[PDB]
DNA sequence: TGCGAAATTCCATGACA
DNA sequence: ATTGTCATGGAATTTCGCA
DNA sequence: TGCGAAATTCCATGACA
DNA sequence: ATTGTCATGGAATTTCGCA
C-alpha cells in the first residue's frame, strides 16, 4: 500500500452555534489527514451552501481526493453531492452515530473556549491566530508540526510554548457567569 | 581683453594662436586668415557672452552651437567654453534627454523559504464585477505561489482584510511592495510590526523591482482575457479559477509548478504529477528540498556598449515622476550620497533629503 | 482506438512505438513502462480530448501543455499533437504576444526637392494659451524647414486655414499625414484636389511613418520647455520665436540648418553664415543644388536575431488598436495579399477588407 | 562691392482701403528687392501695429537686413523704429514724393483690379493664389521667375500662360458701374 | 560509432507595470 | 533605506532508436 | 614621418508619437 | 493604397601644429 500523504482525505466538520461574530455563527473545520493542517471557516449557517461557499475557498489552494464528513445535513445532500463529483472529490461518510484528527478537533473546541471566555463575540478575528497556533503545535507521535509536514519547513512563527490550554478559576466562574 | 590680443597684432607668440597664421586689424576688430575664411577674434572678455548668445538661440548642444559661433568667431579652444555653458545653462539640464544607458540589471538570488518574501501588488480598476474594481496579488518568492483578492479599492483596509485571511496559513518575513497609498500608511506599518513581518519597498517609479509580482499580474490579466473571450467582462468569479489554473502550471524553465514548489506534491487537480507515490512523505519532502536549492537562477546580462555606473559624489539627476505638460522631465542636480549596489543609490536631493533611488530613474548630469 | 494498440500488446511491431519497450494492460487500459516511469498510452481516438483538456487548464503553449499530458500519458509525437492544437485555440491565438520582432526599418530617400514633400501632424492639447491648445507641424521633406500654427482643434477647418496661408508661398506635391480625422475627412481631400496636391497617409497606428514631424514636434516642445522654465505656461507667443530658432539650427550631420537648406543663404539673424558672400547669387544657388545632393542618407539597420518579414499568403494578425480591459490585443488571423515593401503589408481582413498596413502591427500567426 | 543677394533688402507699402473682404481692407506689399519675391498680408488699418503684426509673422520665416519704404505714418513712428531696432533690422526711406520692384507693385495693383472686379468682397480668399501668380511669373530681365531665384528650383505650380492682365469691355463698364 | 528524427534546451521578444 | 521576470514558440543542440 | 592635443566624426540612446 | 528620425555628448578617429 502507497504512504499516506497530504491532500489524500480531508476531514470536514462545524462548531456551533457560537456567540455571534461580526455576524457569523458556526466554524468549518478542514484537517488533512496525513499532516493534520487546519483551515477554519466563519459561516451563517451549517448549510449546504455555506460549506460549498467555504470549501470554494480553500478548494481554489488544493483540492482533496476525499472529503470525510459525518452525516451532518450540510454533506448528505445532494447539492453537496453535484459539488464534489464536480470536481472528482469522492465523499466519505463515518456511520451514524459512531487518532491524529480525532484530538485536533478537541484540541480547537478547547482552544477556542479558553480566548471566547471575556470576548465571546470577538472570535472572528481569531480565527487566524487560532489556526497558526493550531497549525504550529508540535505533534509527540510525528518529530514534526503540521506546517513542516506540509511546506517541508520550519514557520516563522513556532510556538515555542506548547501552552495551558487550560480554564484557569478566574474563567470557570465568569464562563459559569456567562451561562447564567 | 586687449591684453593678449595686442602682442599678437605685432607679430609675437602667444600661446594657443597658431603662429603660422596672419593675425591684423580691420574695422576695429582683431581678425585671422583662416582656411574655411576669416574669423574675428573676440578679446576672452567678449567670449563667454558670444557662446550665450549662440546656445541661447535654440539651446543647442556642442556642436550646433560650436557651428553657429564658428561662423563669425575663432579663438583657440572654442569647444571647451561652449561645453562650459552647456554645463551651466540650468535649461538644457533640466530638459533634456540623456544619452547613457542603466547598468546592466541585477537578478537577486531568489528566496530560499517559502514565506521568506511576498510581492504584492494591486491590479486594477478593471471594469465592475459584482462592485469589485480591483485584485490583490500575493505572490511568494521562492515558488511563485500566488493569492488573489477581488476588493473595491486599492486601499490600506482592503489589503488587511485580505492578508489577515491569508497569513491564517502562514506569516511571511518579509512583505515587498512599491511605495503606493496602501503600503506606505502607517495602519498598514502597524499591522506588520504586530505580526514581525519586515515590510520592504521598490524604489520609487521602479516597477521592475516588484518584476516577481508585475510579471504574474501579465499571466493573471492573459488568462481572464482568455477566459472572457466573446462573453461579458464578468471577471470575479473567475479569480479563483485562475489562481488554481496558475498555481499548477509549469514553468517551463524550471520543469515545476508553483504548487510543487509549496508542498512537493500535486493535489487532486488533473493531470496529477504522481511520480512520487511510493516515498514516505519524508522522503518526498528531502527530495523536494534538493529541488529549491537546484533551482535555475539567471546572470546578470552584458552591460550595453555606452552605459553608465554611478559613483559616490557623482552629480545626477532623478527624473521628474508626473511632469506637467511642456515642463522639464528632470530634476535640478544632486549627489550620489552612497552606492547601495551597482542599480541602487542614495541621493541628496540638495533641498535636502535623503532618496533612495534606481539608476532607471537618473541620469548622470552632463559635462562634470 | 483499439485498433493499433491490439496489436501492440501481443508484441508484434508498430510504426512510431519504439519496440524496445514492454507494452501491457492494467486497470482496463493499454500501459508502458518508460524511463520516468509508467505512462498510460491512449487510443488515438482519445488523443485529441486530452491534449484540449491539459492545454485548456491555463490556456497554456507547447511545454507547458507538453509537461502536463506527460504526467499521465505517453505517445508518439505527442507534441505534434500539442501544437496541432494550439494552432487551433482561437483564444491563445488572438491574446498571447508574439515573440518574433518586426524586420529592419527601412530609410526612405529623402525628398530630392523643398515642397517635394510636406510632413504635418497636430501637437496637442497643450495648457490653454489664449485659447489655443493645439499646433500644426508642417516639416519640409528636403529641407526640414518647419511651419508652425496655433489652433482651437486639429480640425480639417483649422487645418485648411492653416494651409492656405502657407501654400501662399509655394505648392507642395505631395502632404503626407497619419489618418487622423482632420486629414482623412473629405472636406481636406477637396481641399487638395483643388490644387493638385497629392493626400500620402501613414499606414494605421504607426507614427514612424510621420517619423520626419513627429520628430521635429520632440524639438518643438523641447524648446518650449526650456523656454518656459519658472515661467507660466504661455506658449502661444513663442510659436514665432520657435519656428525661427529651430529653421535656423544647424543639424550637426548635415552641417546645415534648415533655413540654409531651403534658401542656400542665411537672412539676417544671428551668427549669419557668410561664405558666399562674393558668389553670385546664381552661384550661389549652383552650389546649392549640389549640397542638396550630397547630403548624408542613413542605411538600413542589421536584422535583429528573430525577425520575420511578410510572404504573400502568410496567416498574419493585426494588432487590436484602441483594446478594451481584459480584451484581446491582436484581431483573428488574416492573409497577407500583398508585400508592397518589407515593412508593409495589403492583408485581407477576413471581414473581408483590403486593409494596407505597417509589419510593426502584426503578428505570424503561430504554428501554421 | 558684394552682389545683390535675397532678405538683403525688403520693400514694403500698402494698399487701400479696399472694399471691405472679411473684416479687412489693406495690404501690406513686402518684395524682396534681389529675387521679386512678394508677400501680401491683409490688414485692417494702415497702421504701425498693423504693420508690425504682420511683418511678426514674414520676420518668423526670413529677417531682412533693411527695410524700405516711403515715408507713410506706419513706418516713420518711433513704435515701428523701435520694432526694427530690436531685430538689427535698419530702416530707409524713400524721400518725400519721389527698377525691378516698381514693376511688381504695379503689377499687384493691376492684378487685383482684374479680379476684385465682379466680386470686390472676396479678395481676402484670393491673396493666397494673386502670390503665386506673383511668384511664378517670368522676369525678361533676369532668365528666372522669383520663386526660382529663391529657392533654386522650379515650383510645382508654373504659371505657364503669362496672363491678359488686361481689363476686357464687359468688366470696364461693370467697373464703371460699380464706382457710380 | 554513426545516422535520421524526436526530445529537449536555448533564448530573444514583449508585457507586467 | 535596496536589487526585474518569465511564458512563449522557432531554432540549436542533444538524445534516442536502431544498426 | 612622428608626436601630443585639438577638431572632427561616430554613434547609441531616447523621445516624438 | 506604402516606407522612422535626429539632437545629443562622450568616445574613437583624424587632422593640425610643430619639428
Ligand atoms: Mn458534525
Ligand atoms: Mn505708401
Ligand atoms: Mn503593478
Ligand atoms: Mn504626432
Ligand atoms: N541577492
Ligand atoms: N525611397
Ligand atoms: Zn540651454
Ligand atoms: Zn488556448
Amino acid at each position: 500500500d502507497r504512504p499516506q500523504k497530504p491532500f489524500d482525505k480531508f476531514f470536514i466538520d462545524y462548531i456551533g452555534p457560537l456567540p455571534p461574530s461580526q455576524g457569523y455563527l458556526y466554524v468549518l473545520v478542514v484537517v488533512d489527514g496525513m499532516t493534520g493542517f487546519t483551515w477554519l471557516y466563519p459561516t451563517k449557517a451549517p448549510s449546504t451552501s455555506a460549506t460549498v461557499k467555504s470549501l470554494n475557498v480553500l478548494t481554489s489552494i488544493a483540492i482533496p481526493k476525499v472529503i470525510h464528513s459525518d452525516q451532518g445535513a450540510a454533506f448528505t445532500s445532494s447539492t453537496f453531492a453535484e459539488w464534489a463529483k464536480e470536481r472528482g472529490i469522492h465523499l466519505e461518510f463515518s456511520t451514524p452515530y459512531h487518532g491524529k484528527v480525532e484530538r485536533k478537533n478537541s484540541d480547537i473546541k478547547r482552544l477556542l473556549t479558553k480566548l471566547l471566555v471575556g470576548r465571546p463575540t470577538k472570535w472572528y478575528d481569531l480565527l487566524p491566530v487560532v489556526q497558526l497556533a493550531l497549525n504550529n503545535t508540535y505533534s509527540p507521535v510525528l518529530k514534526y508540526t503540521p506546517h513542516q509536514l506540509l511546506f517541508g519547513i520550519d514557520s516563522n512563527t513556532p510556538f515555542a510554548n506548547q501552552d495551558t490550554l487550560d480554564l484557569t478559576r478566574e474563567e470557570e466562574l465568569s464562563l459559569l457567569q456567562e451561562i447564567r | 581683453l586687449d591684453a593678449e590680443l595686442d602682442q599678437l597684432l605685432q607679430g609675437h607668440y602667444i600661446k594657443g594662436y597658431p603662429k603660422q597664421y596672419t593675425y591684423f586689424l580691420e574695422d576695429g576688430k582683431v581678425k585671422v586668415s583662416r582656411p574655411e575664411g576669416v574669423k574675428i577674434i573676440p578679446p576672452q572678455s567678449d567670449r563667454q557672452k558670444i557662446v550665450l548668445q549662440a546656445h541661447n538661440l535654440a539651446h543647442t548642444g556642442r556642436e550646433a552651437t560650436l557651428l553657429k559661433i564658428a561662423n563669425l568667431y575663432w579663438w583657440p579652444n572654442m569647444r571647451k567654453d561652449v561645453v562650459k555653458q552647456l554645463g551651466r545653462c540650468q535649461q538644457c539640464l533640466i530638459t533634456n534627454a540623456s544619452n547613457k544607458a542603466s547598468g546592466p540589471i541585477l537578478r537577486p538570488d531568489r528566496p530560499q523559504k517559502p514565506f521568506d518574501k511576498f510581492f504584492i501588488d494591486y491590479i486594477g480598476p478593471l471594469p465592475p464585477s459584482q462592485g469589485y474594481l480591483y485584485v490583490l496579488v500575493v505572490v511568494d518568492g521562492m515558488t511563485g505561489f500566488t493569492w488573489l483578492y477581488p476588493t473595491k479599492a486599492p486601499s490600506t483596509s482592503a489589503t488587511v482584510k485580505s492578508l489577515n485571511v491569508l497569513t491564517s496559513i502562514a506569516i511571511p518575513k518579509v512583505i515587498h511592495s512599491d511605495q503606493g497609498a496602501a503600503f506606505t500608511s502607517s495602519t498598514f506599518a502597524e499591522w506588520a510590526k504586530e505580526r514581525g513581518i519586515h515590510l520592504e519597498f521598490s524604489t520609487p517609479y521602479h516597477p521592475q523591482s516588484q518584476g516577481k509580482v508585475e510579471r504574474k499580474n501579465s499571466d493573471i490579466k492573459r488568462l481572464l482575457t482568455k477566459l472572457l473571450v466573446g462573453r461579458p467582462t464578468k471577471w470575479y468569479d473567475l479569480l479563483p479559477v485562475v489562481q488554481l489554473a496558475l498555481n499548477n502550471t509549469y514553468s517551463p524553465v524550471l520543469k515545476y509548478t508553483p504548487h510543487q514548489l509549496l508542498f512537493g506534491i500535486d493535489s487532486n487537480t488533473p493531470f496529477a504529477n504522481q511520480d512520487t507515490l511510493d516515498l514516505t512523505r519524508e522522503e518526498e519532502l528531502s527530495l523536494l528540498q534538493e529541488i529549491r536549492t537546484s533551482l535555475y537562477h539567471p546572470s546578470t546580462p552584458p552591460a550595453s556598449s555606452r552605459s553608465w555606473s554611478p559613483v559616490v559624489g557623482q552629480l545626477v539627476q532623478e527624473r521628474v515622476a508626473r511632469p506637467a505638460s511642456l515642463r522639464p522631465r528632470w530634476h535640478k542636480p544632486s549627489t550620489v550620497l552612497k552606492v547601495l549596489n551597482p542599480r541602487t543609490v542614495v541621493i541628496l536631493d540638495h533641498l535636502g533629503n535623503n532618496r533612495t533611488v534606481s539608476i532607471d530613474n537618473l541620469k548622470p548630469t552632463s559635462h562634470q
